[PDB]
């Protein structure tokens, strides 16, 4: 449909003008998916308004994905889906991040993001500032190296096995 | 809505809404287009507020189910504006 | 790299691993990933926990009997090395106490000859040197000398009781509490002993296959300290925290006790043979090839008794 | 198996049946000095 | 038994009240997304059954949509009718399992056995069309796998007409059974907005009375052409969610009628052989057919480089696929939204100060499945 | 800058060191009570040449979580005995 | 350097090397697509055989790993961030060549 592509286009322009201290570009994937960019420092302020009405009542994170790419000056590339209800439609803001720079946590803005901060922390190196409690999930205890680092072998570097002489795995 | 709490005679509270709106955003330099649009719709909706003392068709006028929620939407816009200039 | 998936040339044949030996040795083989052919006399069930130790095709149970000649020809039949272990302390009926230490090692030795087995190895207690008390030291001396007469290039283990938590030894004197006191023939220096231990002995055996030099040499395995038996048991109930009652006793009566307890059809807690296992001290000879000669250093008992006996604790 | 022979020339071998055997292939018979073994079927022709 | 085999909810309970439940997922993190990246699209599909395994079809449908958008390709309509049909039988599977085992957790014991007879009769259908009792890798990115056998639809008819008595009798053992009422009626309410902040999905929303639902809202298939009544809850207590489960069962049972009555003849895989492998009668007798067969299984199809987030009304909530084709035949990243994950995140807020049994029931109203959480 | 972070790590050593006997007690570990301490000191020597600004504080972030786990009885005898690599062939 | 941050055992940041290069065209192919774009293959280690079934059992943690890139400098810098030993190799684009159907018919 052309129509949706129109409305998303114009709306992308709309937000592009409303708050352009940080919207690097508002590309519309041709199959009707808008997606603006964000300077990594700018995460909270954008998303904040993204809940706040103008039309951007995009409540509820659908997810907090963390695409990786070995190239680029900063490899990890965070992504935020969002959904507005009354105007039933979805957008997708996203940023970028150094292996070492601590981007802030976005838990307060989208509310249901507490679990995700922990996820991406234990599936990646990236740290979220002002997060109440990053800690491991989806792993063993020690384990150490983050998976999903695009490098890092799927077979990992370790294995458990039970050993009778010490009577322990 | 389960969290939604019934609020009789919205209209007064509404007038406090849009007035607190225009006032708290009243500090916006004409620069950013935010003041432009947000005032644009705000004054339109508020114009309907004065225009529509009745509620039963009023929410057929704001084009939003249960105006009782959208007053809290505007409530969100109030803290929104509270953030707008902290963001400068 | 040596590892659970790692191959090694070993094709050990370990008779009677079902007991305190040699789940440990099979383990240290298993961490190497070296193949093993442990064969069962008993029942599959008790053997079952042996299974994890291997890696898919590694461990291979085989049915056998020590009495049939060809039955032992079975499990040796492709073994590169064979390692005898069999030995019940209290004499079963059908296995008369002598054959267990004589015939079986014998057939093992000569079949080790015929199959052209690359190495043969065998165990006997340090006190196997002939003595009037106890028929085990002597019968094992007989099979020792026999296999030496039949497979002379075999190295021979001489361990004066390995120390393990499961151990049939330390747990035993730990369990002597259950009767009440602890029967000492005359306390103190009436006898004195040393223990090699389960892991040190195991590591030593496989290292002995790792040693080219460990050919016909008769290796012997001894604890770091010559603990006196009285102070030893004192340390036993010092770690088991149970009340400690020395129980001085004329020497004959203890044997009256052993004769009393050999009666049970099952597996008796005590036996007159074990009664003679009690009061005879280990000899202190070090000049024979032994544990350190392998390059392994013994782990002191003093840090390791606790894990061994915690189950006895109230 | 006996070697099948046909006076014609080119023949098609499906390995027996339609859609239950190997992909249809035509075995040439340019040389009478040799049999025409099928690629998949393994059945000679001449 | 209440921990579903893979939960370690450590909690600092008082005398018998909980003070804070502390879920520790990852006890079944099989590690999926890393694996998916190394395998081509067609070889990645089974993982999805292995996800929300109670609801095995809808996951496949979620994926096949997720690719078809990237691939810009549309299934022949009959395929869409199957895709919705089994989407719905699966809707019934998850609801049966949910209401049932949620009952079993609070000791009802019986309704279980009354229903798994039926659920077994449904697996007779997965059995019949897919050849597997479950985990039926049957939905395809191109549409659907083999066509379904002639003898089936009357068989589905004969069952579907009689199922309603069963669900009804269940309802007689539960909905009035005031013991069951008292156990689950004031717990564990969630604020309708507060749901939205936590991003609760599906029934956990409707229980708090918000209107939203993806099949009506952003329909993806023939849901344009089916008519059914979404059942809104009210109080947001487990009880309302339960009635939503039941009523949604009945409604799916309405959908089955319509799909049976309008099930057009035509092909089922897409014509585009570049994406859908050729039928066997054909590949064995013409060159291009065999070649596209061969390459579809060797290298697999390429996808244009791109990124997307599809989502559909999986029975537990919206199921969400974010994936990024690099252009190669191996997808680069395939983050998988798990609706259960958000719910279980919201649990501890929903369950403070409640009695320890009630947290057990409330885990069940969350109708969570840990295989989906750990992805 | 460095040093400001080094104090952090010393604090961390205090915490670990003092906690260790409790670890051996509560977990029924039969490691020599000293050995855990020494091994702690060693693990502290493992990165005893790191010199980047932010990387070291990040190191104490990853250092907190472990004592965080042993204090909460998260991890176990297996998991905490894991550091000693005791089953490995030399 | 981020060696401490990665859980990778010291052995494999040490006693082995990456081997950056732009892959050669499969010569059986006439295609060119896969040729471009840097990738970061590691060195091979030991891989023996399973005593049973003859499978190629393998010890090394990370043999199969491989990573695409857009630019070589980015790749070298990449491995440097990892503190990796490396063997950078030149892009080796074929020289352009003259062609003429009529030169075949000189005489
Ligand atoms: N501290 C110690 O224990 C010391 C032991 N040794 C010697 O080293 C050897 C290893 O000791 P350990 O393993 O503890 O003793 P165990 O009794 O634990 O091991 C002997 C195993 O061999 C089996 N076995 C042997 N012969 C037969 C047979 N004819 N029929 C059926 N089963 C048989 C036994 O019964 P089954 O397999 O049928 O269950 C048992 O499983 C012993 O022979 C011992 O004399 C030496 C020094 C110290």
């Amino acid at each position: 449909n052309d129509v949706v592509h129109k409305q998303l286009s114009a709306f992308g322009q709309y937000v592009a003008e409303i708050l352009p201290k940080y919207v690097q570009q508002v590309q519309v994937s041709c199959f009707n998916e808008l997606e603006i960019f964000i300077h990594p420092d700018g995460v909270i302020p954008v998303l904040t308004f993204l809940r706040d009405h103008t039309n951007a009542q995009f409540k509820s994170l659908a997810d907090l994905t963390a695409v990786d790419v070995p190239t680029r000056q900063n490899r990890f590339e965070i992504v935020y889906n969002l959904l507005s209800l009354r105007f039933n439609s979805r957008i997708r803001v996203k940023t970028y991040t150094d292996e070492l720079t601590p981007i802030e946590s976005s838990v307060t803005v989208y509310k249901a993001a507490n679990w995700y901060e922990r996820e991406i922390w234990d599936m990646f190196g990236v740290f979220f500032a002002n997060h109440p409690d990053l800690r491991r999930i989806l792993t063993d205890y020690g384990f150490e190296g983050h998976p999903f680092r695009k490098d890092f072998p799927l077979s990992g570097y370790v294995e458990l096995r039970y050993d009778d002489e010490v009577k322990r795995v | 809505l389960v969290g939604l709490a019934v609020c009789e005679t919205p209209h007064e509270r509404l007038k406090i809404l849009y007035t607190k709106i225009l006032d708290v955003l009243g500090q916006i330099p004409k620069n950013a287009a935010y003041r432009k649009y947000t005032e644009q719709i705000t004054n339109e909706k508020l114009g309907m507020v004065k225009a529509e003392p009745d509620v039963k068709k009023l929410e057929e006028q704001l084009q939003g189910g249960q105006i009782e929620e959208v007053i809290l939407q505007a409530e969100n816009e109030l803290s929104l504006a509270r953030k707008m200039l902290r963001w400068k | 790299k040596g590892g659970r998936s790692s191959v090694s040339g070993i094709v050990a044949t370990v008779f009677g691993a079902t007991g305190f030996l040699g789940r440990y040795v099979v383990n240290h083989l298993g961490r190497m990933g070296s193949q093993v052919i442990v064969p069962y006399r008993c029942e599959p069930y008790d053997t079952m926990h042996l299974r994890p130790m291997g890696d898919l095709g590694q461990i291979i149970f085989m049915e056998w009997n020590g009495k049939d000649k060809d039955s032992i020809r079975k499990v040796v039949e492709h073994s590169n090395v064979v390692i005898n272990l069999v030995g019940r302390e209290w004499e079963t009926k059908n296995f008369d106490f002598e054959d267990v230490f004589v015939k079986i090692p014998h057939a093992i030795a000569q079949v080790s000859k015929e199959a052209g087995v690359e190495k043969l190895i065998h165990i006997s207690h340090l006190n196997a040197d002939i003595k009037s008390p106890s028929r085990y030291l002597r019968s094992k001396a007989v099979g020792e000398k026999e296999v030496r007469a039949a497979f002379p290039e075999a190295t021979i283990i001489k361990p004066s009781d390995i120390f393990g938590r499961e151990d049939r030894f330390l747990n035993y004197f730990a369990s002597m509490r259950w009767f009440g006191g602890v029967p000492l023939i005359s306390l103190g220096k009436e006898t004195v002993k040393q223990p090699v231990y389960i892991v040190d002995v195991s590591k030593g055996i496989i290292n002995a296959i790792k040693d080219p030099d460990a050919k016909g040499k008769t290796f012997a395995f001894v604890g770091p300290n010559r603990y006196l038996l009285f102070d030893l048991v004192q340390y036993i109930f010092a770690v088991a925290y149970r009340p400690f009652l020395p129980y001085p006793l004329p020497h004959f009566a203890y044997r009256w006790v052993g004769r009393l307890f050999e009666v049970s059809p099952f597996e008796p807690w005590t036996t007159r043979d074990k009664v003679e296992r009690v009061h005879m001290s280990d000899m202190t000879l070090p000049h024979l090839p032994g544990l350190e000669d392998l390059g392994i250093q013994a782990t002191p008992l003093e840090l390791k008794a606790i894990e061994v006996l915690r189950r006895h604790r109230t | 198996q006996p070697v099948s022979e046909v006076g014609s020339r080119v023949i098609s071998c499906d390995g027996g049946g339609g859609a239950l055997g190997h992909p249809r292939v035509y075995i040439n018979l340019d040389k009478e000095t040799k049999t025409g073994t099928c690629g998949y079927c393994g059945l000679q022709f001449r | 038994p209440a921990a579903h085999g893979v939960l370690r909810l450590v909690m600092e309970l008082s005398g018998e009240m909980v003070r804070k439940c502390d879920p520790h997922i990852g006890l079944l993190h099989r590690g999926t997304e890393k694996l998916i990246e190394y395998k081509t699209y067609l070889q990645a599909l089974p993982y999805f059954d292995r996800l929300d395994y109670v609801s095995m079809m809808c996951n496949e449908q979620a994926y096949s949509l997720a690719v078809e958008k990237l691939l810009n390709i549309q299934p022949p309509p009959r395929a869409q009718w199957i895709r919705v049909l089994f989407g719905e039988i699966t809707r019934l599977l998850n609801h049966i399992m949910a209401v049932t085992t949620h009952a079993l957790d609070i000791g009802a014991m019986t309704p279980f056995f009354w229903m798994f007879e039926e659920r077994e009769k449904m697996f007779e259908f997965y059995e019949r069309v897919s050849g597997a009792r479950m985990h039926a890798a049957y939905i395809r990115p191109g549409g659907v796998h083999q066509d379904l056998p002639l003898g089936l639809l009357d068989d589905i008819y004969e069952f579907s007409k009689n199922f309603s008595f069963r669900i009804d009798e269940l309802e007689e053992m539960l909905t009035n059974n005031r013991i069951w009422r008292n156990r689950t009626v004031d717990i564990g309410v969630v604020t309708a907005e507060d749901a939205l902040n936590y991003g609760f999905s599906g029934v956990m929303l409707r229980g708090s009375g918000i209107q939203w639902d993806l099949r009506k809202t952003q329909p993806y298939d023939v849901y344009d052409q089916v008519e059914f009544d979404v059942p809104i809850g009210s109080r947001g207590d487990c009880y309302d969610r339960y009635l939503c489960r039941v009523e949604e069962m009945r409604q799916s049972l309405r959908i089955i009628s319509q799909c049976l009555n309008k099930m057009p003849p035509g092909e089922i895989k897409v014509d585009d052989a570049k994406v859908s492998p050729p039928k066997r009668a054909e590949m064995k007798t013409s060159m291009e057919s065999l070649i596209h067969h061969f390459k579809l299984y060797t290298e697999g199809y390429q996808v244009p480089p791109g990124a997307t987030y599809t989502a559909i009304e999986a029975p537990k909530g919206e199921f969400g696929v974010y994936l990024v084709s690099d252009g190669s035949s191996r997808p680069y990243r395939c983050k998988i939204k798990a609706p259960g994950f958000a719910h279980l995140a919201g649990l501890d807020k929903m369950s403070k100060g409640h009695m320890l049994a009630d947290v057990v029931a409330i885990i069940g109203t969350q109708d969570i499945v840990f295989g989906e959480v750990d992805r | 800058d460095m040093n400001e972070a080094k104090r952090r790590v010393r604090e961390l050593y205090r915490a670990w060191y003092r906690e260790v006997p409790n670890t051996v007690h509560l977990f029924q570990l039969d490691i020599s009570v000293k050995q855990g301490r020494d091994k702690v000191r060693e693990m502290f020597m493992k990165n005893a040449h790191v010199t980047d600004p932010r990387v070291v504080d990040l190191l104490v972030i990853k250092g907190k979580m472990e004592l965080e786990e042993t204090i909460n009885v998260w991890k176990q005898r297996t998991h905490i005995m894991r550091f000693f690599h005791e089953t490995e062939a030399p | 350097d981020i060696t401490t941050l990665t859980g990778v055992p010291e052995e494999h940041i040490k006693t082995r090397k990456v081997r950056i290069f732009v892959p050669a065209r499969n010569n059986m192919q006439s295609g060119v697509n896969n040729t471009k774009k840097w990738k970061m293959e590691f060195d091979t280690r030991e891989r023996w055989e399973n005593p049973l079934m003859g499978w190629s059992s393998t010890a090394d943690p990370l043999s199969n790993l491989v990573l695409t890139f857009s630019t070589k400098e980015d790749a070298v810098a990449f491995a440097e961030k990892n503190g990796w030993s490396f063997d950078v190799e030149e892009r080796k684009v074929p020289k352009p060549k003259s062609k003429s159907y009529g030169a075949n018919f000189s005489w």
